[PDB]
RNA sequence: AUGAUGUCAUACUUAUCCUGUC
């Protein structure tokens, strides 16, 4: 879970970036 | 492929609607019944608007909704009949905003069976018992009695089944505290099933049987029963006892007969029709719905006909019997599925299709020239009621929601980056092309240009007890402008601010004192004409400021914090210390003071070093650091708010990061708000504290039932914003634009998706988007209708027949009949016919509301498919091929022939020219381009046709279809055709020999309605039974080949959505996010399916769903797994709507579920919101 | 069931009387006749519980102490939504055992 | 070479059951 969570945060990053575009 | 279904827009179509005192107060609520969700509406008697008080998904198909109340009670209960085998009694708990289930007793098995009760449910008017019966051979009656602690309790139900008897509709009799009787329309089918000659099938009319429940014997028996003259569709319970005589009104085709039990004679009255009706005379006329308005003086009834003619039903009666039934046409209404007559002149019109209506009972319907056909009035001839506009009710509000399940294309047809949902929805004349955009509707109340370059805006009231604002401050670059808002807002100078300098903040500190923030110093203005100045120390200036209800924080240059405290005597007291920061202050935030407390505790201060720090404002630890938090960019604005409170902070980039309000910094969240500095502004939305962002898109964040909801504004971007409150604008927001001031307001709560509808003529079938023209080509075809030229010819024939009476010949009603064109959208469309239809093709631009071209079909022409592409034999000319049928209607009337018209799409898709019309032997229901040619599916024959000079030359043909080709999706190499009752099959088309060969098929048949290609081997298709399936081809399937087929396709995903899906599209709803399987529904709902990216996250969601299925059961008594496994078993599907109830459930149950999941309830809320932020808007 | 294939149930109308189980037949299910996974309580008929017929076991028919419940396997198979399963007949069981 | 009826042992299942009384 935790390792995935680290990845999850990155996953969030992409969506947030998308919003910016 | 583990997916996760989520709902974006709930179903707006209402199947049932009740009215009464559900909240237990003097205000009456409107309990509406949607498809798969329960809704509680509360209309405002002053504002005239209906607000949604509560909305809960029952996770099942509710088939009956009735309300009841005990004798001497003050609150109405909620009886809910669903598809489950249990009866549920609900009692909405206001002290919790949730419907509490009073009792739940199981009666049978699940499903919509004929022997399963739940289709009909009648309640007694005295509240002594409730009766739930099936469609046939099942009837149960349970007794409801109050306990010693005033709690509603149920007794053992009484069985009242009758073999080979069908029940049409049941209704309880209004008895004056005697034995309750339940009248129902019965029909014995035992004789018709035992006669092959068919003589026993004919002359078998319905029998109105009244079964009385003996309370002293605790058993029900069929006391009275009598046959009817004609078959009835619905009943109307007449109030008896002390108010009026007992009895019931039986509605039938072109007749109404109220026949009370006992010695009351049967009085019948025919249904009045419209004068010079354009419909067919062979078709009958029945009632659609009926409303009852009961008062202490008298009582009236309002029933709408098949044409939407709402008639005011009144019944003259004697001392113990009924005299006559006097009906009068009140007004004209659309086709409504339910009508609710509320107190103080309120009429709720829940439309069966299209937007709903809520007409308020304006007039009584009497004291007019309108002819009121009495029941005693003889006729041998029916009171031809004139179609007069509803001059007795006034549409107080309209709930125009969804109820279509038609077609939808989600694409970015506009200049914006976010794609819009162009969905054609409606039925017949009420059809419209609604472009749905995820945003919020802003109502600009006032707009005025401002001179210079304004940089800020403020709005301060005169007193703390004032319900409206009084002063509006506009900060320019070199000065400040102040205005007085008294419905005549102009420039003011006597406010006491003296805005010769730009202002940073303006608010009310005391109960009537004002405070102005300037970089040159602080100016305090009390209620009297007194100015308390406070200059800046030294040559420094105030960079930022933070005002509050009882605190005034100021920040100078170099990170010099200055604190001012509000004395209880009305003065301002400065602090005895000045705290310095490590960097310059770029953002400051001060939370509002609580009504119980006297000051705020936390104070947020943003630094230039990309870090946020919390400072305590208590006198014990004043000017002391509390909690620090690093930021990825330089902060621009900060604002803390309650709903349990969170502190939002906006950065200089297009991103913002929030944190909870606590002594320590807890959880954090972030999203891409961007290419604009994110500013934070507080606003009051729906009586709650909301946040208003200032960026390239103006997003307004607001919580909704322990769930945040932030939608952007459907307007231009603004630089500053502030809340406004006045007499003309009670709930608005004053937003500062680029050299312009605009006073806007957010009236509609369009957090889901705001829509803009362009109306059409007939019911649309499918729409095509032109690639070069960027327009929409939709075909509107509806059965049982006539064309415009056919209606004009029928009107001319009626005008010729009206002059054939030779009435002194001297009376010319044709000049008043043919010239007066009645609106089909308001007064109903005068359309009839068995095999007649009406098709119309129209090309309209999606940016505007006008149509570029319009093409009318023939009289017996009905289009079903449309496609716009180019031909390989031709150049770059896009041709629009539309297949139509000739002489068609239902299954009894076999289709005759078909045709395929071709259009030229001239003037770059602005005008269509008919090139050729190639006929066909079967009705074409599939048109799709495939490698420069057009694939035409006419019935069970799949043919590949090419472009010809005279007609479409069919180059290939395939007759391997099972029943009929309903849909066709063509891949780049293969072709996937969807059958009517059989599942879709994969077919390969050989280009060398022009022979289409089916290389794959399915093992389970499904009534497919729509489909979409997810990949080269995976295809997801909808079901007509309310399910959704996804089939994937095996990797060992050989496409090059030459029970039915050898290679079978396995279904990798199946899920019963519960609503009829007719449009599926896999695309990106938001730029930057992930693509999801967005699906539409026929009940006006929008859903989305998102695949799981992690196996651990999928297992966590599965464990959360397994915990929620045990901790929070559905209110309809059904099982979640049984609802998801209605048609097909569930395979790799997670219902996000059931997981969304964790924030709405009990806190102890949420803590127990989080302890079982080894996490926190805010952690589970963040994990649920992360998937929604990744996959949706 | 298991203990008796010739026994017939009552299958009468469901009332408000909650069923009970005897001390010798405690924990045993009525339909599934199992000992694990209790999910739904047992409801008795109105004629099956009146006067001296109240407070008696459904399966055993003796003095009921604890309330009887139905198995979850019978609940998921919709075998608990039927009539009242009161043991009315008693054949080929506890008849020759009284003589010995 | 199955199958048939037939007097007669032998294993197996039912979580079968041992204080029941006027």
């Amino acid at each position: 879970k935790k390792q995935d969570l680290d990845d999850e945060e990155k996953t969030a990053k992409f969506i947030e970036e998308q919003v910016r575009r | 492929m583990f997916l996760y279904n989520l709902t974006l827009q709930r179903a707006t179509g209402i199947s049932f609607a009740i009215h009464g005192n559900f909240s237990g107060t003097k205000q009456q609520e409107i309990v509406v019944s949607r498809g798969k969700i329960l809704e509680l509406l509360r209309p405002d008697p002053n504002t005239g608007k209906v607000h949604t008080l509560l909305t809960v998904e029952v996770f099942g198909v509710i088939r009956s909704l009735m309300a009841f109340r005990l004798t001497g009670g003050t609150k109405d209960y909620i009886v809910v009949g669903s598809d489950s085998g249990r009866i549920v009694i609900l009692e909405y708990q206001p002290s919790k905003n949730m419907f509490e289930k009073i009792h739940q007793e199981t009666f049978g098995k699940s499903g919509c069976r004929r022997i399963v009760p739940g289709q009909f449910l009648a309640v007694d008017p005295k509240g002594r018992a409730v009766m739930i019966s099936a469609i046939e051979k099942q009837k149960l009656v349970y007794i409801l009695n109050r306990d010693a602690a005033a709690r509603l309790t149920i007794s053992s139900p009484l069985e009242a089944h009758k073999a080979n008897t069908l029940v049409y509709h049941v209704v309880g009799v209004d008895v004056g505290f005697e034995n309750p009787m339940f009248a129902c329309l019965e029909m014995d089918y035992e004789e018709a099933d035992n006669d092959p000659t068919g003589e026993a099938a004919a002359n078998t009319q319905q029998t109105l049987t009244f079964y009385e429940l003996d309370l002293g014997l605790n058993h029900v028996v069929r006391k009275y029963s009598e046959p009817l003259e004609e078959h009835g569709n619905f009943l109307i319970t007449v109030p008896g006892g002390s108010d009026g005589p007992s009895g019931v009104l039986i509605c039938s085709e072109n007749y109404i007969t109220y026949k009370n039990f006992g010695d009351q004679p049967d009085i019948r009255c025919p249904i009045p029709r419209r004068r010079n009706d354009l419909d067919d005379p062979e078709r009958g006329m029945i009632f659609v719905c009926s409303a009852t308005h009961k008062t202490k003086s008298m009582f009236f009834f309002l029933a709408q006909t098949e044409q939407g003619d709402i008639f005011k039903i009144t019944l003259e009666t004697d001392e113990d019997m009924v005299t006559e039934i006097r009906l009068k046409y009140f007004d004209t209404v659309p086709v409504a599925a339910a009508m609710c007559v509320l107190k103080t002149g309120f009429l709720f019109v829940a439309s069966e299709f299209g937007n709903h209506y809520l007409y308020q009972i304006a007039h009584l319907g009497d004291d007019d020239e309108e002819p009121e056909f009495s029941s005693a009035m003889p006729l041998e001839d029916t009171f031809f009621f004139q179609p007069r506009p509803l001059k007795n009710l006034v549409l107080v509000d309209e709930l125009d929601s969804l109820s279509p399940i038609l077609f939808c294309q989600i694409a970015d047809l506009a200049n914006e980056d976010t794609p819009q949902l162009y969905v054609a929805c409606g039925r017949g004349p009420r059809s419209s092309l609604r472009v749905l955009r995820h945003g919020l509707e802003v109502s600009e109340m006032a707009v005025s240009e401002l001179p210079g370059n304004p940089n800020a805006v403020w709005t301060v009231r005169r007193h703390i007890e004032d319900e409206f604002d009084a002063y509006i401050i506009v900060s320019f670059v070199n000065a400040t402008l102040v205005l007085s808002i008294g419905e005549t807002v102009e420039e003011v100078t006597d406010s006491g601010f003296l805005g010769t300098t730009p202002t940073l903040s303006c608010s009310l500190l005391g109960d009537d004192a004002l405070v102005q923030v300037y970089p040159d110093g602080i100016r305090h203005i009390r209620a009297d004409k007194r100015v308390n100045e406070w200059k800046t120390p030294g040559k420094k200036t105030i960079v930022k400021c933070a005002v509050n209800q009882r605190q005034v924080v100021i920040a100078l240059t170099g990170g010099e914090l200055v604190y001012f405290e509000m004395d209880p005597s009305g003065q301002l007291n400065e602090y005895t210390e000045r705290k310095e920061m490590s960097a310059d202050v770029v953002c400051m935030s001060l939370a509002n003071v609580p009504p119980g407390e006297q000051r705020s505790r936390f104070l947020a201060v943003g630094l230039v070093d990309n870090t946020v720090r919390i400072i305590s404002l208590d006198p014990s630890d004043c000017l002391q650091p509390l909690s620090m938090q690093a930021l990825p960019a330089q902060p621009e604005s900060l604002c803390i708010v309650e709903m349990f409170l969170y502190l939002n902070i906006g950065l200089q980039n297009g991103v913002l990061l929030r944190t909870v309000l606590d002594p320590v910094t807890g959880d954090l969240s972030d999203t891409r708000t961007g290419s604009r500095p994110v500013k934070l502004f507080r606003v009051r939305m729906q009586g709650q504290e909301a946040v208003l962002a200032m960026s390239s898109r103006s997003w307004l964040s607001y919580s909704y039932q322990s769930r945040f909801h932030l939608t952007p504004l459907s307007y231009e971007t603004l630089e500053f914003a502030s809340g406004f409150a006045s007499e003309q604008c009670p709930e608005g927001i004053v937003a500062i634009s680029t050299n312009t001031l605009r006073i806007l307001a957010l009236e509609k709560l369009g957090a889901v998706f705001n829509q803009v509808a362009f109306p059409l003529q007939y019911t649309p079938r499918k729409f095509v988007i032109h690639p070069e023209s960027n327009n929409l080509i939709i075909i509107e075809t509806d059965h049982n209708a006539y064309t415009e030229a056919t209606k004009a010819q029928r009107k001319q024939q009626m005008a010729e027949e009206m002059v054939e009476a030779a009435g002194e010949l001297a009376a010319e009603m044709a000049a008043a009949f043919l010239n007066e064109n009645l609106p089909e959208s308001i007064f109903g469309a005068p359309k009839a016919g068995n095999g007649q239809w009406a098709s119309v093709i129209r090309v309209m631009n999606p940016i505007q509301g006008n149509t570029l071209d319009l093409v009318q079909l023939e009289q017996n022409e009905a289009a079903f498919s449309v496609a716009v592409c180019r031909f390989s034999n031709t150049g770059e000319d896009w041709y629009v091929l539309v297949g139509v049928a000739k002489d068609l209607i239902l299954n009894p009337r076999s289709v005759a022939g078909g045709f395929v018209y071709t259009y030229k799409l001239v003037n770059n898709g602005e005008k269509l020219e008919f090139l050729h019309k190639t006929p066909v032997e079967e009705v074409p229901a599939a048109i799709a381009p495939f490698q420069g040619r057009v694939l035409i599916g006419v019935g069970k024959l799949l043919r590949v046709y090419d472009l010809g000079k005279k007609k479409l030359l069919r180059k290939c043909e395939n007759k391997h279809i099972a029943n009929y080709i309903s849909g066709i999706q063509t891949i780049g190499h293969r072709v996937i055709v969807s059958d009517v009752q059989e599942s879709f099959i994969w077919v390969r088309y050989k280009r060398n020999e022009n022979q289409l060969i089916i290389f794959a098929d399915d093992t389970y048949p499904r009534w497919v309605t729509t489909a979409s290609l997810l990949d080269y081997d995976t295809v997801a298709g909808a079901d007509k039974f309310g399910n959704i399936c996804v089939v994937r081809l095996p990797p060992n399937t050989n496409d090059e080949v030459d029970n039915g087929a050898s290679q079978k396709a396995e279904v990798i995903m199946n899920y019963h959505v519960g609503e009829t899906v007719l449009s599926l599209q896999k695309t990106t709803l938001i730029p930057g996010g992930s693509e999801s399987l967005v699906y539409t529904t026929l009940s006006g709902g929008i859903g989305i399916l998102v695949p799981f990216t992690s196996h651990e996250d999928h297992d966590f969601f599965q464990h959360v769903e397994m915990h929620l299925r045990s901790e929070h059961p559905p209110l309809c008594g059904r099982d979640h797994l049984s609802f998801r496994s209605y048609y097909f078993p569930v395979k790799n599907v997670i219902d996000g709507d059931l997981c969304e109830q964790f924030n709405s459930m009990e806190p102890n149950k949420q803590k127990n579920v989080s302890e079982e999941l080894d996490r926190t309830p805010p952690e589970v809320s963040k994990k649920l919101e992360d998937i929604r932020t990744r996959y949706a808007f | 069931a298991k203990h008796h294939p010739d026994l017939i149930f009552c299958r009468k109308q469901a009332g408000v009387a909650i069923g009970r189980l005897c001390e010798k037949c405690d924990g045993k299910c009525v339909i599934c006749d199992s000992y694990v996974r209790p999910c739904t309580l047992v409801r008795i008929c109105d004629e099956c519980n009146y006067g001296s017929y109240q407070g008696r076991c459904v399966i055993c028919g003796g003095p009921g102490v604890s309330d009887a419940y139905y198995c979850k396997e019978c609940t998921i198979q919709e075998k608990d939504r039927d009539g009242c399963p009161k043991i009315v007949n008693l054949g080929s069981s506890k008849t020759d055992l009284f003589y010995e």
